[PDB]
């Protein structure tokens, strides 16, 4: 009666509710106690008992003593005459040298040690274990590489590397110190009103420290004006120091000018200095307190004591130091022989074909497939494919993309470059192993996807011969498209009048501009191409047209090509922001992708970079070759500069795991690890750290599962004790935060949560020497299951809404917490001390929950004065998250996902799949204020919908929805440059449409402004 | 032009003309209500098979990283292997430089020990190439389970395409005539 007694006899009654190999072959951890086979010289193997955790010195030294024990004693030298040799688990034969290094560090496959006399006598330069340490593969791997453009890459971009190094040391010692602790410091001197008016006229007290003996420390508080520099503020600080009743007016100024330059600025509790002449509210940590109500406290710092602490770098270089394409006079032809591994079941399937086309990005000729020949078993066709296009009109970035399809649907699919590196219009027979098909893509055949040859030797391998023209064919050199550019010129003023489908006119003078403002996804129609394509030389005037001006560009005619890559040439340039949309998929161009590059070193701020950094090195994978001039340019900044270095690293070293990327990522890591100085050591010490948690929590995950809390948390506090954990785990600089230093483990305040993924709540102490002014504790979530980039994502595009709101006026304030993605599903998250999730605020307020509880809960915290502007906050911070939340499309929210603090801020967590994922398979609002969350906003009133509270909290989000709706072409390049990274939930451009229909693109201004309240009103049920 | 495209996609090659889009040969220039059951019932085949795509896709690049990681286990096995088989040569050079040079001297009692100990580094091969051989038998049943992954995703895309293009067509039908969301 229930089921209608239908049974169910499939179902049985015995995925519902990785991994990165350990310290050993197939064991996470070696045991406490292993025995290690030590192979010695003469012949010997002697067994020894090690502890897990005891350095290869301890080793060394105690083998010494038993292979007396043993014969051939006589034979050995002394024990310091030798260094010891293994075959690691990347599978390579490392020669330790560092004998601090412990047993458990090693990285061995099988626990044996061959002992040796060392060779290669320059010892040093067999330090690139560190290089392969940091970057995850050895160097040794990249040296035996076959292919000329690795090994013109790794040698060419050394270009890069001593340039950069020579930058560093052209004001040593100053120069190297900007570049280790460069100035953190906001866009504009230029200040937001809503900040200025909490100056009382232009001024901030400060408060300058000093240390004199050293245990003792002495405040001073200055009140200066908010846009002087930091040698006047510390010209202050010592006039206060120095005035007494002892020196006279006179003797104090001949005081301050001895000691006004031994001195620079740090800030309180943090590896932050305030090396270079900007206004002292440019730099981020005063901008910071002048919001928060705080106080700025800096530190003397004596410039001696800090190039003290500085280095050397001391850059080494390493031991690594025809026929024009337009004479070929047919149409272009590929012949198609046979995949060899196909995994097909001939019970479903019935024919399989290789479908092709030559591409640019979009599509320059009839896309055509092959006959339907030799289906399933046996695949093999043999034709020569005919392509309706002549081989001159092929553009320099043209590529052949295939995929084998079954009827209709892929199974594989791989991409070429149509010429090499050094522009060799592709001859001969290529051997081409296949990737899989993706989630989001049903399509036929992937032209987004990458270029190359899958590295994975068991997979559909379809081979195929190109076409041989008694030559190298070679792209046509720049002064020979120029020349031929100029004659298409001169040549068509003479064609003659009756001409159809192509001096200027007013009212198509504003069309082109009516386009120019168009976002990127609005597509462009045949005539509005043909349009601008005659204009072409008017669209100069409107520099932002380019990137219509492009896509409209017929890329399979060379004669259009040439005069569009004159244009380029000495085409204007112009603001990054939209720049950037010139290095996205849409534009596989050299002379494109190049005057982008041109537009960023000119306007590209070191600061607006390390902003959309992740974009641009997500957007490296679109280049067609290794050695390109983004590479370069990020290579160079990253080497000027170690905030950013810092980040490019590890946003590289995160994807090193993904085989599409592994070999280009992995050849820039080695550039950038081989100059950056000493920050390798310092990116050592992290990548050790990291590793050592991603094993512990390996384990936690897979055996110690079925152990109450109480056995799992023993196990991991026992672990942690070990001296190689410790350490690993404590003198060392947060990833989240390279100016953040964490030292010891406080291995009470550390423990693993709640959650099925055994995240790690780990605390360090900050050993600052004023730890007290910042934060004596620096605690963060170290996460093994999840899938980081994402949240990652979502929240970098918050905080440029941030930016955006706050620098036009209007002060919403969002907390984008710190996340990154370290690796495959591993990471670090910010926590934000004092903050509840509104489940918490709602379990601890319940009477033996009242809609009231976090309206009750946040009086109790906030009392006086104080209260009124703590409602501000959440009603401040409230509207910008529900604006925002729409706007991407975020996972629906909820009392575990939302969080609030103390003062009255709230914000969420756990973000989702950020562009309407789940529910695709509509316009959805996620962010649904409660009664509970509109009574804190009514500070005592019932019906919450009439007060004047509300009607202000709809204001900020009717400011706020129309000011990101004006800045919405970087929000959609932003996203278009992500189509890079798999993730599902950008697999391509109509996933990023969503963004359009939410923020209402196609409609005017009002009308958009309507839609947001049509939309707000219905999910809330009455108010708007 | 979010909808255009959703259906349009997957086709042959405003007017929006699919040959990638041109928007401007063209070289000169009844029960209503059950059919809204059978959206429900599609729409849960359709997701029903999702996640069944899903569990092999990872399993897939899975097997694919299991694999890869086994192969350079044995690359680096036989470097292991050849360090041992290097050290059992290299104690027959000193091992059979010392028998002869006294040979005398505890003659049995030192050879016994100087054999012992090129016995243990023997066996010790021996256990290492059948650690080796076992893993590469291991390797082959790996690879056959993912010959299989790949087989039934191949199998499963074009019935999840076709599941989903007919979801479509109910779908549109419904909303041509006038809900869904718990379908
Ligand atoms: O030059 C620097 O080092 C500061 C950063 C900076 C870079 C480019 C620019 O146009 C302005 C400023």
């Amino acid at each position: 009666s229930y089921y209608h007694h239908h049974h169910h006899h499939d179902y049985d009654i015995p995925g519902a509710m990785r991994p990165s190999s350990g310290e050993l072959w197939g064991i996470h951890l070696m045991p406490p106690r292993i025995l290690v086979e030590c192979l010695l010289p003469n012949g010997m193997i002697v067994t020894l008992e090690c502890l897990r955790e005891a350095t290869l010195i301890t080793i060394k030294h105690e083998l010494f003593k038993e292979a007396r024990k043993y014969p051939l004693h006589q034979l050995l030298q002394d024990e310091s005459s030798y260094i010891f040799v293994s075959v690691t688990q990347e599978a390579e034969r490392e020669e330790f040298f560092d004998e601090t290094r412990r047993l458990c560090d090693l990285r061995l496959f099988q626990p044996f040690l061959k002992v040796i006399e060392p060779v290669g006598n320059r010892e040093e330069k067999i330090l690139n274990r560190e290089i392969g340490f940091a970057i995850g593969m050895p160097v040794c791997e990249f040296d035996m590489v076959k292919d000329p453009e690795v090994q013109d890459f790794r040698r060419n971009i050394l270009n890069v590397c001593k340039e950069a190094v020579d930058l560093r040391d052209l004001n040593s010692p100053h120069s190297r110190a900007m570049y280790v602790y460069p100035p953190n410091v906001e866009s504009s001197p230029e200040l937001p009103k809503h900040i200025y008016n909490k100056l009382d006229k232009g001024q901030i007290i400060v408060v300058i420290w000093v240390i004199v003996p050293n245990n003792d420390k002495q405040k001073y508080t200055l009140k200066i004006n908010h846009d002087c520099v930091p040698e006047q503020v510390i010209a202050e600080a010592i006039r206060k120091k120095t005035r007494s009743m002892l020196l006279s007016s006179e003797q104090l100024k001949l005081c301050v000018l001895e000691y006004q330059g031994k001195y620079i600025l740090k800030v309180c509790g943090c590896d932050e200095y305030f090396l270079e002449k900007y206004p002292l509210s440019q730099y981020k940590y005063i901008r910071s307190c002048i919001m928060l109500g705080r106080m700025p406290n800096l530190m003397l710092m004596a410039k001696e004591s800090l190039y003290s602490q500085l280095p050397m770098d001391c850059f080494t270089m390493p031991s690594y130091s025809t026929k024009s394409l337009w004479v070929i006079n047919s149409a272009l032809r590929i012949k198609i022989l046979c995949a060899t591994y196909v995994n097909v079941n001939i019970r479903d399937i019935d024919k399989i074909y290789v479908r092709t086309g030559i591409y640019h990005g979009g599509e320059p000729l009839c896309d055509n497939v092959n006959t339907q020949r030799v289906p399933c078993s046996n695949p093999r066709w043999n034709e020569w494919l005919n392509y309706d296009i002549y081989i001159p009109d092929l553009p320099r970035a043209a590529r052949l993309c295939l995929s084998i399809c079954s009827v209709h649907c892929p199974l594989a699919w791989g991409n070429i470059n149509l010429f090499d590196y050094t522009d060799t219009l592709v001859s001969g027979k290529m051997a081409l192993n296949l990737w899989p098909v993706p989630h989001g893509l049903e399509d036929l055949l992937n032209p987004i996807g990458v270029t190359g040859s899958n590295p994975n030797k068991e997979t559909p391998c379809l081979e195929l011969e190109f076409d041989w023209f008694s030559s190298v064919v070679k792209f046509p050199d720049m002064s020979v498209i120029e020349e031929h550019a100029n004659w298409s010129v001169s040549r068509e003023a003479g064609f003659s009048y009756s001409h159809a489908g192509l001096e200027l006119r007013e009212n198509d003078k504003e069309q082109l501009k009516a386009i120019s403002t168009r976002d990127p996804l609005s597509e462009i129609t045949e005539q509005e191409k043909d349009f601008l394509w005659s204009h072409r030389h008017y669209c100069v005037t409107i520099p932002e047209i380019l990137p219509k001006l492009l896509l409209s560009v017929k890329w399979n005619s060379r004669d259009e090509v040439a005069q569009m890559y004159c244009l380029v040439k000495d085409w204007p340039p112009i603001k990054p922001e939209q720049a950037m949309e010139l290095l996205d998929c849409n534009y596989p161009d050299p002379m494109v992708r190049g005057f982008a590059v041109r537009c960023l070193e000119k306007y590209l701020t070191d600061d607006k970079l390390s902003q959309y950094l992740i974009q641009l090195v997500q957007v490296l994978k679109y280049e067609q070759y290794l050695d390109n001039l983004l590479v370069r340019f990020l290579l160079k900044k990253a080497l000027t500069n170690q905030r950013i270095g810092h980040f490019f690293f590890w946003h590289l070293k995160s994807e090193m795991h993904n085989k599409t990327v592994s070999q280009r990522f992995g050849l820039l890591l080695e550039s950038y690890c081989r100059a950056c100085g000493m920050y390798l050591k310092h990116l050592n010490r992290q990548v050790e750290a990291m590793e050592k948690l991603i094993n512990l929590t390996d384990i936690l995950k897979q055996e110690k599962k079925d152990e109450t809390q109480k056995v799992q948390m023993k196990f991991l506090v026992e672990q942690m004790r070990r001296p190689d954990f410790m350490d690993a785990l404590q003198g060392f600089l947060s990833p989240l935060n390279p100016a953040h230093q964490l030292g010891n483990l406080r291995l009470e305040e550390c423990r693993i949560m709640s959650s099925a993924k055994r995240p790690l709540w780990l605390n360090w102490e900050n050993p600052d020497i004023m730890s007290e002014l910042l934060f004596q504790n620096n605690e963060i979530i170290f996460k093994n299951g999840d899938d980081l980039r994402q949240d990652m994502l979502t929240l970098q595009i918050i905080r440029i809404m941030e930016n955006i709101w706050q620098n036009q006026g209007l002060d919403l304030r969002m907390l984008p917490y710190g996340c990154l993605s370290i690796g495959d599903c591993v990471g670090l998250i910010e926590v934000v001390r004092n903050s509840h999730t509104i489940m918490q605020i709602q379990c601890k307020g319940g009477l033996k929950f009242n809609s009231h509880t976090l309206h009750q809960w946040l009086k109790d915290k906030n009392k006086g004065e104080i209260y009124d502007a703590a409602i501000d906050l959440f009603t401040r911070s409230c509207a910008g998250y529900c604006v925002a939340t729409f706007i991407l499309g975020i996972g629906d929210r909820h009392n575990s996902n939302i969080m609030v603090k103390d003062d009255g801020q709230l914000f969420h967590i756990d973000f989702g799949h950020f562009l309407d994922h789940k529910k695709k398979k509509r316009e959805r609002v996620p962010f649904v204020l409660t009664q509970d969350f509109l009574i804190v906003i009514s500070k005592g009133a019932q019906e919450c919908t009439k007060t004047r509270e509300f009607e202000r909290f709809q204001e900020m989000c009717y400011k706020a929805y129309l000011a990101i709706r004006q800045h919405a072409n970087l929000f959609i390049n932003l996203f278009s440059m992500m189509l890079g990274s798999g993730m599902p939930e950008l697999q391509s451009f109509d996933d990023i449409a969503y963004i359009r229909k939410t923020l209402a693109l196609d409609k005017t201004e009002q009308e958009a402004l309507e839609y947001f309240m049509k939309q707000m009103n219905d999910a809330h049920h009455g108010g708007w | 032009r979010e909808e255009v495209n959703e259906k349009l996609r997957d086709t042959a090659d405003t007017l929006t003309l699919r040959k990638n889009n041109k928007l401007i040969s063209l070289a000169q220039y009844d029960n209503i209500e059950a059919v809204g059951k059978k959206l429900h019932e599609y729409n849960t085949q359709f997701q029903e098979k999702s996640r069944e795509y899903d569990r092999l896709y990872e399993e897939y690049t899975r097997t694919s990283q299991e694999i890869q990681m086994k192969r350079t286990a044995i690359e680096a096995f036989n470097e292991t292997i050849k360090i041992f088989e290097e050290q059992c040569q290299t104690q027959e050079r000193y091992s059979k430089e010392y028998i002869e040079k006294f040979k005398r001297e505890g003659n049995e009692k030192e050879i016994q020990r100087i054999m012992h100990n090129y016995d243990k580094l023997k066996s010790r091969i021996s256990e290492i190439i059948d650690s080796r051989r076992r893993l590469e038998e291991d390797l082959k049943k790996q690879a056959a389970e993912y010959r299989e992954i790949d087989k039934r995703m191949n199998s499963i895309k074009p019935d999840l395409i076709q599941l989903r293009k007919t979801r479509d067509q109910y779908l549109m039908w419904l909303t041509q005539k006038g809900k869904l969301n718990e379908w």
